[PDB]
RNA sequence: UCGAGAGGAU
């Protein structure tokens, strides 16, 4: 019944955790405050795949 | 709003009157205005009635506003509880806020503004400043471990 | 607790006799109260309780599946069939007296879970115990056998008694008072320490 | 993980019925509501000490020391 | 230390306040047109249907424990079917040459209005309630 | 025949006795079932020292297993309590000692029964001490189950207890108790939805009533009499002596309150 | 402020909490292991050395017991392990340190400390088990669950110490709190729904039941009241049996909805002299609230007598409810097959209701609303639509909750439960929110993939139609988990900020005490008050009372206070008074009569220029109206005789009381000013209820009733006055802290983040506006 | 852990009698019986025998604790008669009827055949 | 699951399908797995940003044809008032977690309850594995007997949780019974 | 056990409410208290 | 002793 998915260090049986992200190369349009000199954003977080 | 006012006879009676419920604030050119009262007139903006109509007006302005916080979650305080918190900041002459850039920069002591927040910056300029302590705050004598000034200790006992 | 946000902790171990009992000899394992069910509107508690007791009785399991289309009065017509009340209720005697119960009890299985928390990991006392070594006070957490916080936090509550002796005795004799010896000219424990 | 001697709300001895219990379902083809009326449980605090045990023993012997 | 008041009446009205043992009674006095009574009764024990004749009566006996009969000896000084023991918590007057006594028999309210009971129904703690078939 | 309490048994068997108990005071028949769950003295498994367990299970497990294995208790009161007599930690007049050796010698899973248990002690010619079999097959009680490489060697004290102390010593299983199944006493007040009489099943004792009639009113001031039992044993006791005895040790019980009076 | 403003401390202990009801309010249950660990330093004395020797004789390791002794060297003694453990001679002055005892003084905790009253002294109640056992009432001035929740407890090491536990910090000293001038301990839970039960005119108890209830009273008389039915059975009510635990001399009347004074419906609370005349006991009679038995008993009897008198009742209703019993069914949940016809019904006519206002939204028929959007008017309409709904159904359910129900009898008694939760767990459990509004598109034009796009139909945005009951579909789930996230952010967001903001509010006002002028004060001598609460008065020992001259007409008004001796016809009646026909006339007599009636005509204009509203239930130092109804009593006076006061027996008499009324002391006029400013609406108050025509007509007090009432309004106002010493903005802070901390759940900013903009004080706000008059 | 040994809810402890009376004060006919390592089971029985007999004022047990086994009860009877007396008769009405019960139901018994 | 036209718009998967997928399940000739599936062209892979695209259906029976007398108790579902459908959901109840999974009826429920139960499930006592007497690891607690729920999810079976259980089917009465 | 292998982790403009976009593939109710309460998910 | 994670409480 143990079902695995899991690294044995010393002993101590670790798990990597999931780790969330906000996706790579993609457009998008961000509305900038009121109290600021540039009104809108259009940011693309850029890395190689 | 509805409002009971006395009638003639003398017994109160329920009066409606139109009310007009803005989103902005401005005092000093809505109150002078033909067709309202400019006695009466309230904005929920207590420090825009503290430089319009006088400090001890917006003494009252501050207590009606924490007022309509607890009776909106149907709680009830005693007057004198919101009332000494209201008179503290406004005591100082303008509106002292509760916060570390407020009435923590008073001259209230050293050990007692140390134990609030920015700690260790207050005791750099008590050093530099050369400030005294009275040590008849409470946190003055609970830092070094004293009796305080505290019901208890707001007198000395001694025999005949 | 229950599979349903339904903690709570033992109030009172009764025996057999002192529980009370209905007219089959059969007697609940846990007693719980009515008035944790409608603050947190916990109905599947209560229709968990109904449909394990029709599967006990029929001895067929029980279908708790979501979105089914499994209703409380169809749970209901089948407990009518095995000669009970519909929605659960069952005449219970006092243990104690053998008198009815003047309000008919809702009876059932229902499962529960024994959490991880107990007493005696739990209790802790200290009087006068060890001292962390820097600042002379007593040593944290119960693995130690620490101390408890008289936190700034209760320390306010302290000072709106007016319990100004008490306040002392907490926070000297209690955990680190300590003598020094200063100068007169100079407000500073330079002083050279000579006692004998 | 192994038969409860007796019931717990009630008990009875349910301690000897497991070895006939399972031989019921599988050698007379019966369903579990008629298996456990048979056995003498018939109120429900029996019932479930039969009806709801797993018998984790079985596993507990495959491990070999 | 005797009766206080006595009367007949006929129930007008027998209403249960969403109660299962007790009804609301509301009767007039047969032979008189301005006294009327409204009191609750305990149905389960004293069945009142509607349009009886009910002999009512209040005494002031017949402080200490309350024991038990115990014995026939102890003689009631009751021929009646019911009774009831209970406090009087005010007296308003409707009108002049008019009045209105309320009693409480243990939350069982009774109110008694009426003109002609100005030698009794005084203010003191002690009172009973008779009531005939 | 007696002036008093009169009984009129419906049914019997040797693990189930169905009787009414006339003409009794509610008091009496509660104070009953109070005394005949708990205060029956019978013998159990107080005391286990192991020699080698191979087995998974933990020793406490088979421990607080052979605590509640039913034991014969008929010829009880010639047994006498551990904490009453002289001996140094127990004895034959007080404890009977049990023996339990098993061992894996075969490739099958082995059961370990309760009819595997065998007595060391002297019994002193009494029923005392034997574990009730009522299987059909007679093997008692699964006990513990062996691979084959696996042995179970253990020394069981049974001692002398009541049910108080703990529930291995419990003679009956579960006591039927109805009165009024008519409620014409209204001693409770029943929940419905449409109709308190269709919604409620008639009991099986509601045939040995008078049906009330509605049109009759309240029966007052009549009191509960008429007591509907039945009682379970486990086996250690016969049905009819634990209620002979749980009606002995309840006037055993309000027997030694007049010799303290007594005394006094 | 983790090592000096708060430092860990020895001689503590923590565990789990349990109740008892059969433990008294006070009383602590302590496990014996933690008396067993925890000391306290009792020296030797004549009185106690014959018990201290046989505690160290005992031992540490079974209590009573002791576990170190001190000569007078210093040099410490341990009995745990030692050859003189047995063999010990106790001179005088050793320290002999004993274990924790019966009847000790401790402190109990909860954290978060939010309340003066989460730090209450207890008394040591040594228990067998592992768990701090604790009364059922005492939970609300802690927030107390027993859902595994801990407390602390502290020990004194000195007499002073013991002292200031037992004299300033005990549970009966904190009941009535400074925070919302009530109490703050009540009935609760299975006292309250079974006094409820207990309190029917159905409930009716025989005799066998009657006397065991009767000796669960521990301060009983031995007197058994007679019965309320005598002849066919003798039968008890509940309400006869219950007035055994009430004090004799307490006074409790209560006016609500339907409350005559026969009162069909069984409402309202009459209680005369610790007997009960008519009315069901519930949570506005029993409950911590303001005028409730609570707050009457600590008044009149004390603290000790009403903390005795949480246990009696307790003892007597659990028992009662314990041979009663009491349960909750789902059957408590259903309603009638017709009921749930008409309530789908209901959801289907509102549901139309949309559709018709949608298609009329489709066509630009619409009439765009002032100061809002077209879209704006669509989303305010839908919402109040559907709510109406669902707040319908759910009134439509409770009509048809029978009387037996369980869940209706919580909401009947007050102990847990309310409408809402009968409207979703029958009705409709109604239309999830997220940040104000309607479930929002997430996905592009439409809430789920399951819709077609540009669905504003309320199923695609969050409506809820099934109940509890019912089941919640596939759809439905998601949202009511939507909604639910926010809640939960919303629950942990707020008490790290309310936390703050209590932490923010103690150290701004920490310094803030009364001093002996009256004046508050810190430590600099910075005075912010000059008179504390502008009256001078302890927010404790304070009452809500109407002050009549307010409300009323100018003739009604007369009726009740015009005295004419010169008229014939609004005159004294000789009936009222012996001297009536002798008063008649009297020209020297008249002139106080229209004095007094010149200065309560003033007090009518001067509180009506201050209560603008118009509302005279205001808070005020002394219950005058508790005052009368004993000097009724305690001097058996009767409405016929006349009185023995003359006029001038009144008048002066009111007028001398007013200046022995004290404030503040001072032999200077700005003082006496001050004073006279400090008490000025207590005597506007004090003069309505004491006048001449309301003295001897409305309540026909005598001349030495009346010399008592001013005996006694005297003492109960300087009882009733702040003590020099107490730290009142501490006390100020907490008292608006934790209602904070219970604030959680048409746009305006309002609770917490308003109050965050208020402490902190907001240069921009996030809903200013203009209330224009 | 901290829960004490099983036996004491029917073995009495060090230095403790079986019953301890005291009487009652602010009562002309009354007395207190502190019944050690008892409960329901006796305690009920006793009670509602003593209301039958028809000289007894006032009769009623209390459980002070549900921890610990013990009970008080309190009686009132007439003058000139101390109720041990009335407990005395009231304790030996009860066993008459069990020493009837008992031969009833073991003759009922016998008749019956299985 | 994938829907498309025939005759009209109907599932891929039919009741074929589904007995040879039974069939698979019975052995434990011609295996039929999840991969059978996916590779028959019957099943989609659709995340968050495709699914932006798709109309789902609910329950397979949405897709029947419609046209009364209905039992009043169980809940009211809307029609769907929905046509043209691309997919449709495989059940409802695999929104849930493992944990939530565990619930009885969490649609009778306040969501606020199923979260506070889905964190304290995690602490429950019971058997995590069968080898618990030959592990040796920091901290251990197992339950002496434990039993299978009475009631159980029908996503149970794949959790394993009637196989490894964590408590015991307690007889519980509701009571108002010496106030404790 | 079976629920750590399926948990998330947000190292930190509204990411602790349920998203509409989370049906299907994140366990609406399965969350913490507290301190990262939509944080922390499970699949 | 410092830093990290995990729950328990409101
Ligand atoms: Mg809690
Ligand atoms: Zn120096
Ligand atoms: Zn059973
Ligand atoms: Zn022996």
């Amino acid at each position: 019944f143990d079902m695995g998915g899991y690294f044995i260090i010393n002993g101590s049986e670790k798990v990597l955790i999931a780790q969330e992200r906000s996706a790579g190369n993609i457009v998008q349009v961000f509305k900038k405050a009121a109290p600021s000199p540039i009104s809108h954003v259009a940011e693309i977080r850029s890395a190689l795949e | 709003y509805d409002r009971k006012v006395p009638s003639p006879t003398g017994e109160y009676v329920k009066e409606p009157e139109w009310v007009l419920e803005t989103d902005g604030v401005n005092l000093s050119e809505v109150m002078t205005v033909p067709g309202i009262d400019p006695t009466r007139i309230y904005t929920n903006s207590f420090i825009d009635i503290m430089e319009v109509l006088g400090i001890e007006a917006g003494r009252a302005a501050l207590y009606k506003e924490v007022y309509n916080v607890i009776a909106s979650d149907g709680s009830y305080v005693n007057y004198r509880h919101m009332a000494l918190l209201v008179d503290v900041m406004t005591t100082q002459g303008g509106l002292t806020s509760v916060t570390r850039h407020g009435f923590n920069r008073s001259n209230t002591g050293a050990l007692m503004r140390c134990s609030f927040e920015e700690t260790v910056e207050i005791l750099f300029e008590a050093g530099a400043s050369a400030e005294l302590d009275d040590c008849r705050g409470v946190s003055e004598n609970v830092i070094l471990g004293q009796m305080a000034p505290i019901g208890t200790g707001a007198f000395d006992v001694m025999i005949d | 607790a229950s599979r349903h946000g339904q903690k709570g902790t033992i109030g009172i171990t009764y025996r057999r006799e002192d529980m009370p009992f209905t007219a089959e000899g059969i007697v609940p394992d846990l007693i719980i109260n009515p008035h944790a069910i409608p603050s947190r509107m916990t109905v599947a508690h209560l229709i968990e309780c109904l449909l394990s007791k029709v599967a006990a009785l029929s001895g067929n399991e029980g279908d708790a599946s979501p979105f089914t289309d499994i209703t409380v009065e169809g749970i209901s017509k089948l407990l009518r069939e095995h000669g009970y009340q519909s929605r659960g209720f069952e005449v219970m005697y006092n243990g104690h007296t053998g008198k009815k119960l003047m309000a008919q009890i809702f009876f059932g299985p229902t499962y529960y879970q024994r959490l991880r928390h107990m007493v005696d990991d739990k209790i802790h006392a200290r009087a006068r115990g060890p001292m962390q070594v820097l600042t002379r006070q007593p040593v944290e957490g119960r693995s130690r056998d620490g101390g408890l916080r008289f936190g700034e936090m209760e320390r306010d509550c302290m000072i709106a008694h007016g319990a100004a002796s008490f306040l002392k005795e907490r926070l000297m004799e209690a955990s680190d008072a300590f003598r020094v010896h200063i100068c007169g000219i100079c407000g500073l424990m330079t002083v050279i320490a000579k006692l004998n | 993980m192994i038969v409860p001697v007796r019931c717990f709300s009630c008990g009875k001895v349910v301690g000897d019925k497991w070895e006939s219990y399972l031989n019921l379902l599988q050698e007379d083809e019966l369903d579990e509501g008629t298996a456990l009326s048979r056995l003498g449980l018939k109120r429900y605090c029996c019932r479930r000490m039969i009806l709801t045990h797993v018998d984790l023993i079985e596993k507990f012997l495959r491990y070999n020391p | 230390s005797n009766t206080l008041f006595d009367d007949i009446f006929q129930v007008s009205e027998v209403d249960p306040g969403r109660y299962n043992k007790v009804c609301r009674i509301e009767a007039a006095s047969t032979t008189q047109d301005q006294c009327k009574l409204t009191l609750d009764i305990n149905v389960e024990l004293f069945p009142v249907a509607a349009q009886d004749s009910l002999t009512v009566t209040i005494a002031s006996s017949l402080t200490r424990s309350w024991r038990p009969p115990q014995a026939g000896d102890r003689s009631l000084a009751d021929d009646y079917d019911y009774v009831m023991y209970g406090t009087a918590y005010k007296f308003e007057e409707v009108s002049k040459d008019l009045i209105a006594v309320y009693y409480s028999f243990g939350g069982l309210l009774m109110r008694l209005e009426g003109n002609y009971r100005n030698l009794n129904n005084l203010k003191q703690e002690n009172a009973y309630l008779l009531i005939r078939r | 025949s007696e002036e008093g309490p009169q009984v009129k048994i419906r049914e019997a068997s040797k693990d189930n006795v169905d009787f009414i108990l006339s003409n009794v005071d509610l008091a009496m028949a509660n104070s009953l079932r109070r005394v005949m769950i708990a205060e029956i003295p019978t013998l159990a498994i107080d005391s286990v020292e192991v020699e080698t367990n191979t087995t998974v299970l933990a020793d406490e497990f088979i421990a607080h297993r052979l605590g509640l294995i039913p034991l014969q208790s008929m010829d009880i009161e010639q047994l006498e309590y551990s904490r009453d007599c002289f001996c140094e930690d127990h004895c034959d007049k007080c404890s009977v000692v049990l023996t339990l050796q098993a061992f894996g010698e075969s490739e099958s899973t082995t059961n370990v029964y309760s009819k595997d248990l065998v007595i060391v002690s002297n019994l002193m010619g009494r029923n005392i001490g034997h574990p009730i079999i009522q299987d059909k097959e007679g093997n008692g009680v699964l006990i513990c189950k062996l691979r084959k490489g696996q042995e179970l060697k253990l020394t069981c004290v049974a001692k002398k207890g009541i049910a108080k102390e703990h529930a291995k010593w419990g003679p009956a299983a579960a006591i039927e108790f109805e009165y009024d199944p008519w409620n014409k006493l209204k001693h409770t007040d029943y929940w419905y939805e449409q109709d308190s009489a269709k919604e409620w099943p008639q009991s099986k004792n509601c045939e040995y009533e008078d049906p009330p009639n509605e049109g009759d009113p309240f029966d007052y001031k009549a009191q509960a009499d008429t007591f509907y039992m039945n009682v379970e044993s486990v086996g250690s006791i016969p049905v009819d002596q634990v209620v002979v005895r749980g009606i002995d040790t309840l006037q055993k019980k309000v027997a030694s309150i007049l010799l303290a009076l007594t005394q006094m | 402020r983790g090592n000096l403003m708060g430092k860990r401390v020895d001689f503590s202990a923590r565990t789990v909490i349990s109740g008892d009801p059969n433990l008294e309010l006070d009383q602590v249950g302590v496990p014996k292991s933690i008396a067993k660990t925890l000391t306290y330093p009792e020296v030797v004395t004549p009185y106690n050395i014959d018990r201290l020797t046989q505690l160290v004789r005992n031992g540490p390791n079974e209590h009573p017991g002791a576990k170190y002794v001190i000569r007078d060297s210093g040099d410490r003694i341990d009995l745990r392990y030692s050859k003189r453990a047995g063999d010990i001679q106790l001179q005088y002055g050793w320290k002999v340190e004993r274990h924790i005892m019966d009847n000790d003084p401790v402190l109990f905790n909860r954290q978060p400390s939010l309340h003066k009253m989460s730090m209450m002294a207890h008394r040591v109640k040594v228990i067998p088990y592992s768990t701090f056992r604790l009364n059922l009432s005492v939970t609300s001035p802690y927030n107390a669950d027993f859902d595994g929740d801990e407390m602390n407890l502290h020990v004194p090491q000195s007499e002073e110490t013991r002292a200031e536990l037992s004299q300033l910090c005990a549970v009966p000293l904190q009941i009535v709190s400074p925070q919302s001038n009530k109490p703050c301990m009540g009935i609760v839970q299975d006292t309250l729904c079974g006094i409820r039960k207990l309190t029917l005119r159905d409930t009716f108890i025989e005799l066998d039941q009657v006397l065991n209830m009767l000796y669960w009273v521990p301060d009983w008389d031995g007197v058994i009241p007679t019965p309320a039915i005598i002849k066919p059975k003798p039968l008890w009510s509940g309400k006869q049996i219950l007035s055994v635990a009430i004090p004799n001399g307490i006074h409790l009347q209560r006016f609500d909805e339907g409350t005559t004074l026969l009162s069909p419906k069984d409402n309202g609370m009459l209680i005369i002299d610790g007997q009960i005349i008519f009315g069901v006991v519930e949570k506005k009679t029993v409950g911590s609230s303001n005028g409730g038995l609570i707050h009457v008993v600590t008044r009149e009897k004390g603290p000790q007598v009403c903390a005795k008198l949480f246990g009696n009742i307790q003892k007597v209703v659990n028992f009662w409810l314990l041979h009663n019993g009491f349960s909750t069914g789902i059957g408590d949940t259903i309603a009638d097959g017709p009921t749930m016809r008409e309530i789908t019904e209901t959801i289907a006519e509102a549901k139309k209701k949309v559709l018709d206002v949608t298609k009329e939204a489709q066509a630009n028929l619409l009439t765009a609303k002032h100061g809002m959007t077209l879209r704006e008017s669509f989303e305010d309409n839908v919402v109040r639509f559907l709510n109406e709904a669902r707040d319908k159904a759910g009134r439509l359910a409770e009509v048809n909750l029978k009387d037996l129900n369980n869940v209706k009898q919580m909401v009947m008694a007050g102990s847990k439960g309310s409408f809402i939760n009968i409207a979703q767990m029958s009705a409709c459990v109604g239309q999830q929110s997220v940040e104000g509004k309607r479930i929002a598109f997430g996905f592009v034009d439409r809430t789920l993939p399951h819709f077609s796009k540009d669905d504003y139909s309320p199923e695609s945005k969050g409506f809820v139609e099934n109940s509890y009951l019912r089941g919640l579909t596939p759809q439905e789930f998601f949202f009511h988990a939507m909604g639910g996230r926010e809640g939960l952010i919303d629950t942990a967001v707020k008490t790290a900020e309310t936390g703050y903001i209590q932490r923010r509010l103690v150290k701004a006002l920490e310094d803030i005490m009364v001093h002996y002028d009256n004046t508050t004060r810190n430590s600099l001598g910075n005075v912010i008050q000059f008179i504390y609460g502008e009256d001078g008065m302890d927010a404790a020992h304070i009452e809500k009372q109407s002050l009549d001259t307010i409300g009323g007409s100018d003739a009604a008004f007369e009726k009740r206070y015009r005295v004419d001796l010169l008229n014939t016809d609004h005159t004294l009646d000789p009936s009222l008074l012996e001297s009536g026909s002798e008063i008649l006339g009297d020209l020297k007599l008249q002139v106080l009569l229209d004095e007094e009636y010149k200065q309560l005509v003033k007090d009518r204009k001067f509180l009506r220029e201050v209560f603008v509203d118009g509302e005279a239930n205001w808070p005020l130092p002394v219950n005058i109206r508790r005052i009368i109804q004993n000097a009724q009593q305690t001097f058996h006076i009767d409405h016929t005789k006349p009185s023995d006061l003359t006029i001038k027996d009144i008048v002066l008499g009111v007028k001398d009381l007013q200046e022995n009324l004290l404030v503040l002391r001072g032999k200077n006029e700005i003082i006496q000013n001050a004073q006279r400013d400090a008490v000025t609406l207590f005597c506007c108050l004090l003069r309505s209820r004491l006048a001449t025509r309301r003295v001897l007509q409305e309540y026909r007090l005598t001349k030495q009733a009346f010399d008592w009432v001013l005996s006694n309004i005297e003492a109960q106002f300087l009882r009733s006055v702040v003590h020099p010493g107490e730290m009142v903005g501490v006390l100020a802070a907490q008292s608006i802290g934790e209602p904070a901390t219970q604030m959680t759940l048409k746009k305006v900013t309002s609770g917490v983040p308003r109050l965050k903009e208020i402490l902190n004080v907001a240069k921009n706000m996030k809903t200013p506006s203009l209330t224009v008059y | 852990m901290n829960a004490p040994d099983r036996f004491e809810l029917f073995l009495l402890g060090e230095g403790e009698s079986k019953l301890k009376i005291d009487p009652d004060t602010k009562a002309p006919n009354a007395v207190v019986i502190t019944f050690e390592k008892e409960d329901h089971t006796l305690g009920n029985l006793i009670r509602a025998e003593l209301l039958n007999d028809r000289k007894v004022l006032f009769a009623a047990y209390k459980v002070e604790h549900p921890f610990f086994a013990r009970f008080k009860l309190r009686i009132q009877t007439t003058e000139g008669y101390d109720p041990k007396d009335a407990l005395k008769n009231a304790c030996n009405s009860i066993i008459n009827k069990l020493g009837a019960l008992k031969t009833n139901f073991e003759t009922e018994w016998n008749l019956q055949t299985l | 699951f994938i829907v498309e036209d025939d005759g009209h718009k109907e599932l891929k998967v039919r009741k074929g399908h589904i007995a040879k997928l039974m069939a698979t399940e019975y052995q434990d000739v011609e295996e039929y797995t999840w991969s059978s599936l996916l590779n028959e062209g019957l099943v989609e892979y659709i995340d968050a940003e495709e699914e932006e695209s798709i109309l789902i259906a609910m329950q397979p029976e949405d897709l029947e044809p419609a046209e009364l007398d209905v039992d009043p108790a169980k809940r009211i579902r809307v029609s769907h008032h929905a046509t043209t459908f691309t997919h449709c959901e495989i059940h409802p109840s695999m929104i849930l977690g493992v944990a939530a999974s565990i619930i009885p009826f969490p649609d009778h429920n306040q969501s606020p309850r199923n979260t506070y139960q889905s964190a304290m499930g995690k602490q429950a006592m019971g058997v995590f594995l069968t080898n618990y007497n030959v592990r040796m690891d920091t901290m251990a607690n197992i339950l002496y007997y434990p039993q299978k729920p009475l009631g159980t999810t029908r996503a149970m079976e794949y959790l394993k949780f009637r196989e490894l259980p964590a408590g015991q089917n307690a007889i519980v009465a509701i009571a108002c019974y010496s106030g404790y | 056990t079976l629920s750590h292998l399926r948990r998330t982790n947000t190292p930190i403009a509204k990411p602790r409410q349920l998203h509409n976009t989370h049906w299907g593939l994140v366990c609406p109710a399965e969350t913490p208290e507290g301190q990262a309460c939509g944080l922390v998910k499970n699949l």
